[PDB]
């Protein structure tokens, strides 16, 4: 499962269900990721709402707000929940960047969500049953 | 109002809901 082209199915999803446009067996992954994205974006909306009105995106501090962020969300652990809410959090910054037309920013952000899946949350995802075992958890 | 905190609050709640 490539870690990518996860990110970037994604981020294309999200962005293109809020009407931008953006030039971006395993197929099972993504729509089940996209799912439980929605389904939690849904839920706290109101929550993710005041997120948006406090990310306060430029293009000097993008890259810090996404590390920082990031960072302090599996500071004290991973989970499943925690990881669609990265993939979540990315679509915000994507959704916010587009808002202020800085289209390059989403495919830095895409870059970003990448290299911190690579780097980091992939050693977790094998070890923890890899994504079949999200699926099987956020699927029927 | 710290976006981490609550991103990662909801997060767990979310998740809890799934065992």
């Amino acid at each position: 499962y490539d870690n990518r082209e996860i990110v970037m199915k994604y981020i294309h999803y999200k962005l293109s269900q809020r009407g931008y446009e953006w030039d971006a067996e395993s197929e099972v992954v993504h729509l089940t990721l996209r799912q439980a994205g929605d389904d939690f974006s849904r839920r706290y909306r109101r929550d993710f709402a005041e997120m948006s009105s406090q990310l306060h995106l430029t293009p000097f501090t993008a890259r810090g707000r996404f590390a920082t962020v990031v960072e302090e969300l599996f500071r004290d652990g991973v989970n499943w929940g925690r990881i669609v809410a990265f993939f979540e959090f990315g679509g915000v910054m994507c959704v916010e960047s587009v808002n202020r037309e800085m289209s390059p920013l989403v495919d830095n952000i895409a870059l970003w969500m990448t290299e911190y899946l690579n780097r980091h949350l992939h050693t977790w995802i094998q070890d923890n049953g890899g994504w079949d075992a999200f699926v099987e958890l956020y699927g029927p | 109002v710290q976006i981490a905190r609550k991103l990662q609050c909801i997060a767990d709640q979310f998740h809890r809901l799934h065992v």
